DNA sequence: TCGAGAATCCCGGTGCCGAGGCCGCTCAATTGGTCGTAGACAGCTCTAGCACCGCTTAAACGCACGTACGCGCTGTCCCCCGCGTTTTAACCGCCAAGGGGATTACTCCCTAGTCTCCAGGCACGTGTCAGATATATACATCCGA
DNA sequence: TCGGATGTATATATCTGACACGTGCCTGGAGACTAGGGAGTAATCCCCTTGGCGGTTAAAACGCGGGGGACAGCGCGTACGTGCGTTTAAGCGGTGCTAGAGCTGTCTACGACCAATTGAGCGGCCTCGGCACCGGGATTCTCGA
């Protein structure tokens, strides 16, 4: 199959969700409340598996971990700790500048973790101690910095307050290529969230005036330091002027979809051609808050006050599995059989 | 100076975009008419008239026939119940009625 | 010697020689799509002029045919057409 | 290839219900239908408990992912729970309106399927105990039910000969696997790659299937298999042999790429019904039926 | 020799040349309505056309048999396939005897003094196996049940292109 | 006077049409007063088009125009 | 318990359909409009309108699940259209198996096969007392087996035509002779 | 010496009328009614060929609508024959009069 | 110990209502009915009071006016008693439906 | 919620009638009268939430009722 | 100098506003100069209609002010005007007197 | 704090005119500024299509005569044209 | 329940004129660049909309009793349908004549546009009197007698 | 034909807050003068609209007969009025909070306009093949027995 296209069903049993996020393999769903609850689900006969009523809190961030075993939390005290799937237990607890927005593991090492406030640059830890490696910033003026990992592992994209983006390595800092965006004709503006594929180096720019951008992971480091790329598609709209809250990929970097912040809608588009090819709908008059992509199988799962909503492509019944001898035709199919 | 592709092709369409706009200019709907709106209307026209075209050209096979003549689409309108409830007051020339018998007249 | 008229005979004859490729079609079935044609077009460009002069604006944009649409057609019909335009006006953009 | 008997494991009081190996591979407890569960040993026949709390008779019996948790197939309409390290009769399956006789787990152990005699396959749960959906599938009860290598699809033998295979996401069929004899399937199981599935029908013939595409591949000659559900095993430890019962006294092992009459275990005294392999060891368990009570552990 | 204007299958592809049988997809069996009674009749099968993937079928029949059996049905009509050879005669399939090329001079003969019988394959002389033996008396149409339309002539002259040698027949300048 | 034109069978074939089993003998009257205000109060609007081109013939287009603002809309015309 | 070796272990039925269960002008096939603009609409209708399900007649029936009126289509009776002399090798073949004969002819000289072939229009048994009938259409010359109704049916009711051994329908006036 | 039931002629006659498509009026009589009924709005005109076809076709859709909802009137009071009140009220009921 | 022959109440109860003007819809059932199917198009709105009269109003007139040619009708079936039938002829005859 | 379809009492349609002018009604008039108000206030509410969606707005002014209905084809007097 | 177009016409309804309205309207290019004191005129016209035929009803009530039960009457017990107003819900309106003929005894 | 646009006024001059004796509600007089105003919309729409309808681009005195004749009833149409024929010679004959 | 007969439906054959395509030839679409302002964005405000609370009470409700109406059956009588015979103007082919529709050229005066100056219509603040609310009372309508 | 009882229309007393009226003022309408372009009006031409004449037949008109529906009546039994105690939420006031509609300052990004070049679209002229028309025989539905 393909993209989905049909509603089916919900899970309304946990009250006031507010975030979701997956494993690796696509069996995995933490739901960080209202409240500090942290609720897993099954996939293959769907129950509930498991709430992680951690804190009095409630919970902003979460991320799961390469061996499947291990979570982080983000509570409004700043609370950053080491969980189990076997046992759900307290391991951490310190206390940082006030605002924590998102926290990414190493991707190739479950040591380090790369932890974003607001007005600050953002900030590596370890898992071992509390140690915290200073990363540097072009600007250093707003300090409204957010940072991410790459796919593989090799650097660290960041992105400034003000529209450009540094390219700095892992441990040693080393800024080896840079790029400003034309945006538009005078105002440079800022970079929201970027997320990254998982066959390949796409990857995509999710800026503050409401305009996709295509690039890869490869044409900037052949442009080196101070270049200046193009983007290879650029994805925006028109009609309803459209702002954007969430951005994600398909499952082996086929398709784009992106929820939207105003009309409870996901739209679909092609990395391939460029042309946006179905609309979804819902509920017209709720909020959308996040949006996960299933990476084995076509399911998107929609936070809207609690609800969470999974479009899972409608199966169709038919015969031949019953009687796998006697072919259900459609209209007359004279034959013979043996010459 | 280069050559010049059309705003027919351009978006992949087939009704025409500069004679919608000029329609748009030379009635006095509004003052200043938008950017892409004939595309989006020129889009809207194309979608019905292919709409009703299918049905017609599928009754016009089905009553051994080559050609297409005016009773074709007034079967092709007044059996579906959309457009019977667009086009509620319209006579379409040489048209003709749909077979309704009542219950109770026939034996 | 002649003066110009303006026609819809080369459009209906295109998007009909795409969805069947063998069915010709008379003289009084042009005529006739030709009316409607000019029928839908009057209906939708009034409907979105009376919208513009209600919310004290000058333009008709996108989203003011949009609401036309919306307004006019009947349920399903519409469900489709407004999916129509906006992948019209997405091809369109970039 | 000389598989020599260790130990006799007697003392059943009615008739030797099934044998079935820890799934981690350390323990051959054995049950009976005397309402009696024990825990036996796999290497020497080291005794631990013996279960008590039924109420009828006993079909099958499990095991859990760390060979503690326990649950039986009792023929009072219900699946008592059970446990080694603790022995509580953790809970108690209803739901039924006829016999159980087979019931078996996901790998990820947490669903339990129930192929009882009252013909619609329902889908039960471990955690809450629950039955999520319900498989009508045959109008013939069910002799037994098995998971894919990962958990995705069940197949159904029963005594019509249709050997379906059904999804478990939503619950359909796929295929329908047919036959112009009108055998009673026993017992059949799929591959390690879930792409076959040997055919154990009471018509005193088997059959492999190729299961992407719906033909029958390599069979044997020779074998009484006509009475009761008559159960099959790998073997891969040895050579490529097929460990399956017998009611002749005997224990059916030969390989699949031979296909002859190559060795012949004897020694029980009553018909072989359930036999099963240590997954690394060189051990295959047998019991027979009412007259025998016995275990011949043929070790190599 | 003409064939006949009722007694033929319908709906086969009916040549203009009067000689020549074109089929259709299936096995739509044209009985010619001049056949033998007793005694001898030989005529020759020139073939034009024959693509592959044909069960050119070839034989005996009576007009008790159907228009729609194919040739090679029961006791009456017999058979003989293209690939291995096969007889299908009272439905039993038995592998006969092997294949035949392309391009020859067919044609069959029964011999029946007034019974003695000589129902054996005949292709340009040369033996292809004994078919049967010993039929009843009655009235036996040529027959043909073609799997293909393919383009096959027939023969009736005293000067043959390869006949059975030394053979006891009749003209057909009699008869037909 | 020349009202007399629209006759007793032609009545008769528009009911056939119609779908109707059977007719009483007062719906000629009837139905030929009706035919007369209908074709009054749409020559009226016709003529009123005609006079305010400044011409002295009525084409189809007035016929169409005064068709639609009744609210009808023919079509297969203009 | 592990002590009845009961008979009724075998089946004959390669159809094991049979569940517990049992459960017994405004469109376009009741115009009178012309026959192949109904032989369109026909299909999406006969895909939902009726159900099969277990009868006391003979095994399963055919108990429809929408208020169906008088004079219109309901289902379509296809499968392989056979020629008329593989009616007598599938009549020992299947003498052979042990199944039933599933043939309705569409003229005396092509017959459409059901067994191998077709849809669920084979539910429909022999009675004496109808409610339905069969008239053979021209869509193009591919002509086809339709069945229409006769009086005003609701539902849950089993539909039945005369075939044209002692039959289990129970008629008035039965003939109990199906020859 | 044959004659019909009375009805089976009415019957077949509404399934041909109701097959084909023609027009229904003489069209001599009937542009001279439009001629007539033209002369006391304005004297001397002079008419097109094809508006007199169009007001035709306007006219005929007309009626064959009007007998339409007249049959459901009189259907629904439970007799046969169209009475001239059932007219009426079908015309006071759409908002005409 | 006095009651009327049936009818005489009902004669001077339609003389006093088609005397006077007045609202004949208690408002918090409406409002709440308005809300209610408002819910469904788009989740939290805000009314104001006016369009509620608004809606009132043209929703009374509207059922007045159907009332009236459903009576008109059930005359015309030689009965009295308005049954749902008549309502379903106006509203077929009407061109709604 | 579920009610209030109900909730419209039944003096009332009996007083909407004889202010109408019907003499006697039956027994049905009333499930009759309450389906046809609610396809009505479907009818209008639609349009309605329509013009104030396309208006960026969170309430449902008096003019939108009034454009709905002089749309449909009834116009209102008294709130423009 | 400040002749009203009002005063120079002899009216009541003003003329500079009309000519406001039409040139705002996007109706047309240009917009002529008779054509707004013709529409005030037309204006003038229908309204002194309408009051005129309430004033009867406005005494006959015994009353010194127009209500709305007033304009409803005076509108539909009009011919004309009740074509003119072919579906108009007037707020607080109120119904025409009518009871049928077969309902009395 | 912002300026609505009425008919309150103008319609109170003619009341006074015709009934030199008597007031009015607040209710007429906003179903009287309705009135007016709809009145107002239908004749310059139907004006507009006349314009377009002859290939002209240009409303006058004319083409809003032939609405009149065409939108209002027998009476009332004559009166009207009557009133505003009389206007506009009022008017052109002392410019 | 049967047979003779009468309209429809399908097949074969002719033939012809209007769809279909080619060819040439023009007007407006397009790009490329300029210039001006309509609308988006943010920030402050203050007021109608929604909620809590309690008291009184019109009316909504449920349950008795009759009775007038809806309906179903029966008769009869009358008038619309079906067919056959006689008649007359609808339809077509045909020609002649010329009046108004259609187009071009050429002045030209009618409205747009810009500014400067003023008065009139609108929001806001106060008295007062038509009507809303009571009491009391002729008489008139209805069902009983 | 006549009588008692409630409901309504008629006549007066008392309050009260919408309606009518007086004021400050700012912004929109009038006065003067110009540009040029849409329209007004003469001028010519050609074909489509009116008018008629003769022949043919399809349709129209007029009688004659009868059985099938419209309507009047009558019997009955029943579903919906009219009236009497209660209970309940509808309605009126009093108090309280705030989300959201509305104004207001800036700017920049997007749409109208000008000149040329192209080239797709429309007008005109052959030409056949799908349908128009028509004789022929099988099928199917009617109605008296």
């Amino acid at each position: 199959q393909n993209y989905p296209e049909e509603a089916d069903g919900t899970l309304d049993c946990i009250s006031m969700a507010l975030t979701c996020t997956f494993n690796r393999w696509g069996t995995l769903l933490a739901v960080g409340c209202n409240d500090g609850r942290i609720v897993i689900w099954d996939f293959l006969t769907r129950g509930i598996a498991k709430i992680i009523s951690a804190h009095i809190h409630p919970v902003c961030s979460l991320c799961w971990s390469r061996d499947g075993h291990k979570l982080v939390s983000a509570s409004t005290d700043n609370i950053v700790s080491q969980w189990d799937v076997l046992s759900g237990d307290c391991d951490q607890r310190f206390r940082f500048p006030s605002p924590i927005l998102k926290v990414q593991y190493h991707p190739r090492d479950q040591n380090k973790v790369l932890v974003c406030p607001m007005k600050s640059a953002p900030v590596m830890l370890t898992l071992s101690d509390s140690k915290h490696v200073v990363l540097p910033v072009d600007d250093d003026s707003d300090l409204n910095v957010v940072a991410s990992f790459d796919r593989r592992g090799e650097y660290i994209y960041t992105g400034n307050a003000k529209g450009k983006i540094l390219v700095l390595k892992t441990d040693s800092q080393d800024l080896v290529a840079s790029f400003r965006v034309t945006t538009g004709t005078s105002n440079t503006t800022a970079i929201k969230s970027i997320e990254f594929a998982r066959k390949g180096s796409c990857f995509l720019i999710n800026t503050a005036d409401r305009i996709i951008r295509v690039y890869d992971g490869r044409e900037i480091l052949t442009c080196g330091r101070d270049g200046e790329p193009e983007p290879m598609q650029k994805l925006q709209d028109l009609v309803n002027r459209t702002p954007w809250k969430k951005c994600c990929f398909s499952g082996d970097g086929e398709y784009i979809v992106a929820g939207s912040a105003r009309q409870h809608a996901l739209y679909i588009w092609e990395k391939s051609i460029g042309n946006l090819v179905k609309i979804l709908h819902g509920t017209r008059g709720e909020l959308l808050l996040d949006v996960a992509w299933h990476p084995v199988r076509p399911i998107i799962a929609s936070i809207s006050s609690g609800v969470v909503s999974i479009w899972a492509q409608n199966q169709v019944e038919n015969w031949s599995a019953f009687a796998p001898d006697f072919k259900e035709l459609d209209e007359n199919v004279e034959y013979e059989e043996r010459e | 100076r280069a050559k010049a592709k059309t705003r027919s092709s351009r978006a992949g369409l087939q009704f025409p975009v500069g004679r919608v706009h000029r329609l748009l200019r030379k009635g006095n709907y509004a003052e200043r008419v938008g950017a892409g709106a004939p595309v989006y209307l020129a889009a809207v026209l194309e979608y019905l008239t292919a709409e009703i075209l299918e049905l017609a050209g599928n009754a016009a096979r089905d009553n051994k026939k080559t050609r297409i003549i005016p009773r074709h689409l007034q079967l092709a309108v007044r059996n579906d119940e959309e457009l019977n409830k667009l086009l509620g007051r319209v006579t379409i020339a040489q048209g003709g009625v749909l077979p309704n018998i009542q219950s109770v007249l026939l034996p | 010697r002649k003066t110009r008229k303006e026609s819809y005979a080369i459009y209906v004859y295109k998007v009909l020689k795409q969805v069947h490729p063998d069915t010709g079609i008379s003289s009084k079935a042009m005529s006739i799509m030709n009316s409607f044609v000019n029928d839908v077009f009057e209906r939708i460009a009034g409907e979105a002029s009376r919208l513009a002069h209600y919310n004290k604006r000058s333009t008709i944009t996108s989203r003011e045919i949009q609401t036309a649409v919306r307004l006019l057609l009947p349920g399903e019909l519409a469900k489709h057409a407004v999916s129509e335009g906006t992948k019209a006006v997405t091809k369109y953009t970039s | 290839p000389n598989y020599a008997l260790k130990f006799t494991l007697a003392g059943h009081t009615k008739a030797v219900s099934s044998v079935k190996f820890s799934p981690n591979g350390e323990w051959l407890a054995s049950s009976s239908a005397d309402k009696l569960i024990k825990i036996w040993g796999a290497y020497d026949g080291k005794f631990e408990k013996t279960i008590s709390g039924h109420k009828l008779g006993i079909s099958d019996v499990a095991w859990s992912s760390d060979s503690n948790l326990l649950v039986s197939a009792s023929d009072d309409k219900t699946l008592k729970i059970w446990d080694v390290s603790s022995g509580k009769c953790l809970k108690t399956l209803k739901g039924h309106s006829n016999y159980v006789f087979c019931c078996n787990f996901n790998p990820q152990s947490n669903l339990i399927v129930s192929g009882s005699f009252d013909e619609s396959v329902r889908i039960w749960d471990v955690k809450t105990g629950k039955c999520l959906k319900t498989l009508p599938a045959h109008s013939d009860p069910v002799s037994a039910v098995h998971f894919n290598r990962d958990g995705s699809l069940i197949v159904s033998s029963s005594y019509d000969g249709l050997c379906r295979i059904w999804d478990t996401a939503s619950g359909q069929c796929l295929k329908t696997l047919i036959d112009d004899d009108n055998p009673p399937v026993s017992f059949v199981k799929f591959s390690p790659n879930g792409k076959y599935i040997l055919a154990a029908t009471l018509d005193n013939t088997l059959k492999l299937w190729d299961y992407s595409k719906g033909k029958c591949l390599k069979t044997y000659t020779g074998h009484k298999n006509e009475k009761y559900c008559i159960f099959a095993n790998f073997s891969v430890t040895g050579g490529k042999w097929i460990v399956s019962g017998s009611e002749d006294n005997l224990v059916y092992i030969w390989n699949l790429q031979t296909k002859e009459i190559v060795q012949k275990l004897q020694g029980h005294t009553d018909v072989v019904i359930s036999t099963a392999c240590h997954p690394t060891e060189n051990i295959i368990a047998s019991a027979a039926l009412e007259n025998d009570k016995t275990i011949k552990l043929w070790k190599s | 020799v003409l064939l006949a204007l009722h007694d033929r299958a319908p709906q086969l592809k009916i040549s203009d040349d009067r000689l020549t049988v074109v089929g259709e997809k299936g096995y739509s069996m044209v009985r010619a309505s001049h056949g033998v009674r007793k005694g001898a009749w030989y005529f020759e099968i020139t073939v034009d056309e024959m693509p592959p993937d044909t069960a050119a079928r070839l034989g005996w029949s009576q007009p008790l048999g159907n228009l729609q059996a194919p040739l090679g049905y029961d006791k009456f009509s017999y058979s003989w396939r293209s690939k291995k050879g096969t007889k299908f005669h009272q439905s039993i399939g038995k592998h006969y005897s092997s294949g035949y090329g392309q391009g020859d001079v067919l044609g069959f003969y029964i011999n029946l003094p007034e019974p003695h019988s000589e129902i054996i394959f005949y292709k340009n002389g040369v033996n292809q196996g004994v078919a049967y033996k010993d039929i009843f008396e009655g009235v036996y149409f040529p027959a043909i049940s073609l799997y293909k339309s393919c383009t096959v002539s027939i023969n009736f002259g005293p000067c043959f292109k390869y006949p059975p040698k030394d053979l006891t027949y009749r003209p057909m300048s009699d008869m037909g | 006077d020349n009202i007399q034109g629209i006759t007793k069978p032609a009545i008769r074939r528009l009911a056939r049409r119609g779908g109707v089993k059977r007719i009483s003998g007062l719906i000629y009257e009837e139905t030929r007063g009706v035919l007369k205000v209908f074709l009054e109060n749409v020559i009226r609007d016709a003529v009123t088009y005609t006079e305010h081109a400044k011409r002295k013939t009525v084409t189809a287009m007035d016929v169409v125009y005064a068709l639609k603002r009744q609210g009808r809309t023919l079509y297969g015309f203009g | 318990a592990r002590a009845e070796v009961h008979l009724r272990k075998s089946a004959f039925d390669m159809f094991n359909f049979l569940a517990s269960k049992h459960r017994q002008a405004r469109r376009a096939t009741s115009m009178d409009l012309p026959m192949p603009m109904r032989f369109r609409h026909l299909k999406k209708t006969s895909k939902e309108a009726v159900g099969v399900y277990r009868s006391p007649i003979h095994g399963r029936g055919l108990f429809c699940k929408r208020n169906i009126d008088a004079g219109e289509m309901v289902i379509e009776y296809a499968g392989i259209v056979i020629r008329s002399i593989l009616t007598d090798k599938r009549e020992k073949y299947y003498d052979s198996k042990g199944i039933g004969c599933y043939m309705f002819r569409i003229d005396d000289s092509e017959v459409v096969d059901a067994t191998m072939h077709g849809n669920a229009a084979r539910f429909i048994n022999h009675s004496c007392e109808p409610n339905c009938y069969s008239r053979v259409i021209n869509i193009d010359g591919q002509k086809h087996i339709v069945i229409f109704a006769m009086r005003k049916i609701y539902r849950g009711e089993e539909l039945t035509y005369d075939y044209k051994l002692p039959c289990n329908c129970g008629a008035k006036k039965c003939r109990k002779f199906l020859n | 010496p044959h004659r019909y039931r009375p009805g089976t002629v009415a019957l077949r006659e509404i399934r041909r009328y109701q097959k084909s498509t023609e027009l229904l009026i003489r069209k001599l009589p009937f542009q001279r009614l439009v001629r007539e009924i033209a002369q006391d709005f304005k004297t001397d005109l002079r008419f097109q060929s094809s508006a007199v076809m169009a007001l035709q076709e306007a006219s005929e859709a007309y009626l064959v609508a009007l007998f339409e909802d007249t049959n459901l009137c009189a259907i629904h009071a439970k007799r046969v024959t169209i009475m001239p009140k059932d007219i009426q009220l079908a015309r006071r009921i759409r908002g005409e009069r």
